RNA sequence: AGCCAGGAUGUUGGCUUAGAAGCAGCCAUCAUUUAAAGAAAGCGUAAUAGCUCACUGGUCGAGUCGGCCUGCGCGGAAGAU
């Protein structure tokens, strides 16, 4: 398999093309073009939601044309519309930034338990969780 | 919107242009172009969000006016007022994305004499009453009085919170004309008064005595000595290299002593050299702030017999001179202050 | 070349080598690292 | 100590700021697969990348690794017939 050659996942939600700094010059040093996304990226946009925060690989060669991949959101914004805290955290022991059910994790894991390595499903839950600490996310019991 | 709706129309192919130099790579080279458009991102992407929010509004006006038959005139007229509403809000917001100190206050006569200082006076209360509903310190630094009534000189200096920001546009001359209370017949008389507005500022007076950049020589004295001024370096220099301050002495027959006096005869006379500086410098802005109130050169008018006050600088005039004279100036200083910020966004060329 | 009275190790690549009757210091990543003791 | 091999997974993290992604500075420092692997000790980007280390497997194969107390030495150490 070709390894990484000239393309980070680095951009915002799927939501549309915005035509902004963190798409434009993300494939302006490479090449392409940035309203391109309005139609090829965009294509899939219409299934999801408008909104997501999800990193696509943007495979670029000398040629300027470019083949894209997504893939799940990310667990840091995957949990906030579905947690409700739009926020995060930075002080998550001084104070806590809200409150999160335990039983709420779980049943979006099985969306990353795809690309996610681990013996099973329940596997996913310790690693959200721990991650989830740091975000000042409590256990709701 | 007199021209900030046109400077922003000028500007919003800008929030276009800024995006488009984003992906050229020919602005990637170098630094200062891209961080220029990072910084300029279309209109901030905060107020980015929020113009599509005002543009969802005025999508929202758009619609709804295809069809007749029905008396629908309040749903769209109160939609329009809602969106001139939050245009104005989106104003501001956007106008607010320094000098907020305390201030020197000094006003004095003018053109007029007795009645000029009258008018410093009333003036002068105008300005205490708007500082006093405000939550704002006044003290009189110094007075000069004006025989008859008010202040041939009031110097005061007002204490709080973005004191700068709002009374900084008061510098200038004022020009009232009315029936003075000095006077026998009924003539109707102009006269003005003179105003400036300045900050505060740190002074601190560094004794730079720091001996790593001094040259200091010792050598031989002149006079009656005998035998023992001939063999014995008992004079002193010592040059200061910043500045080239250069300051001998060979008065007593001490070595030390002599360093000493000298030392402290550099630090008095480079502590002079700077305070003189300073002193010119605060003049000379004083000078050209102030102007030469002589009824010519003016920033506002006001009219007794008709009751009015009018600005000149944005023309502007007002039949509300009572409301004005016990201190509600608030009115005079919103514009100004609208047509001047709307300026400080266009000078980014 | 910096001479003083104290040679140290700066990096992990530094190596303490004594010729000809002098402590001297070398590393084979950074140049500004060599000093010998004077 | 050498010599081969590995040296992994969601932080494009909120927390600051235009951009900060282990390695600029504010918090936390969990979890998974595993023989190992740090939510990063170093070099390196405007921002990514890229480059080492820990640690873990195979050959080699006998010793090896740092403090404490003490004797004698080394550098630090330049003046005028
Ligand atoms: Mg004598
Ligand atoms: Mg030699
Ligand atoms: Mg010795
Ligand atoms: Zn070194």
């Amino acid at each position: 398999a070709k390894k990484v050659q000239a393309y980070v996942k680095l951009q915002v939600a799927a939501g549309m093309a915005n035509p902004s700094p963190p798409v434009g010059p993300a494939l302006g040093q490479q090449g392409v073009n940035i309203m391109e996304f309005c139609k090829a990226f965009n294509a899939k946009t219409d299934s999801i939601e408008k909104g997501l925060p999800i990193p696509v690989v943007i495979t670029v060669y000398a040629d300027r044309s470019f083949t894209f991949v997504t893939k799940t959101p990310p667990a840091a914004v995957l949990l906030k519309k579905a947690a409700g805290i739009k926020s995060g955290s930075g002080k998550p022991n001084k104070d806590k930034v809200g409150k999160i059910s335990r039983a709420q994790l779980q049943e979006i894991a099985q969306t990353k338990a795809a690309d996610m390595t681990g013996a099973d499903i329940e596997a996913m839950t310790r690693s959200i969780e721990g991650t989830a600490r740091s975000m000042g996310l409590v256990v709701e019991d | 919107k007199p021209s900030i709706v046109a400077k922003l129309e000028a500007l919003h192919e800008r929030h276009e242009e800024v995006q488009a130099l984003l992906g050229d790579a020919q602005t990637i080279a170098d630094q200062e172009r891209f961080r220029a458009l990072s910084r300029e991102y279309a209109q901030l992407s905060d107020v980015s969000r929020c113009f599509t929010d005002w543009q969802q509004v005025q999508e929202d006006i758009e619609t709804a006016q295809m069809m007749l038959d029905d008396p629908e005139m309040r749903e769209m007229a109160q939609d329009e007022l809602r969106e001139a509403k939050e245009k104005s809000e989106q104003l501001e917001q956007q106008l607010q994305v320094d000098d907020e100190r305390n201030a020197f206050l000094e006003v004095r006569a003018g053109t007029g004499g007795d009645e000029a200082a009258l008018f410093a006076g009333d003036l002068f209360r105008m300005y205490s009453r708007y500082a006093e509903a405000r939550r704002w310190r006044v003290e009189i630094m110094s007075a000069s009085e004006g025989e008859h009534g008010g202040y041939k000189e009031i110097i005061a200096k007002i204490s709080g919170d973005g004191v700068y920001g709002r009374l900084k546009f008061e510098s200038g001359g004022h020009r009232v004309q009315r029936v003075p209370a000095t006077e026998s017949q009924g003539r109707i008389h102009t006269s003005a008064c003179t105003v400036a507005v300045m900050p505060e500022l740190p002074d601190a007076e560094l004794p730079d005595i720091n001996p790593a950049d001094l040259r200091i020589d010792t050598f031989r004295s002149s006079g009656a000595g005998g035998q023992h001024v001939n063999t014995t370096d008992s004079a002193i220099r010592i040059t200061h290299l910043p500045t080239g301050i250069v300051v001998e002495c060979q008065d007593e027959r001490s070595q030390h002593k002599n360093k000493a006096k000298a030392l402290s005869v550099l630090g008095a006379r480079i502590h002079a050299a700077e305070m003189a500086k300073r002193q010119q410098a605060e003049a000379s802005t004083r000078r050209n702030l102030l102007g030469s109130g002589d009824r010519s050169d003016r920033n506002r008018t006001y009219n007794f017999p008709q009751g009015r006050v009018t600005d000149h600088r944005i023309n502007l005039t007002l039949y509300r001179l009572d409301e004005v004279m016990e201190g509600k100036l608030d009115m005079l200083i919103e514009p100004i202050i609208q047509e001047h910020q709307a300026d400080q966004l266009a000078a980014l060329s | 070349m910096k001479v003083r009275a104290s040679v140290k190790k700066l990096c992990r690549n530094c190596k303490i080598v004594k010729r000809d009757g002098v402590i001297r210091v070398i590393c084979s990543a950074e140049p500004k690292h060599k000093q010998r003791q004077g």
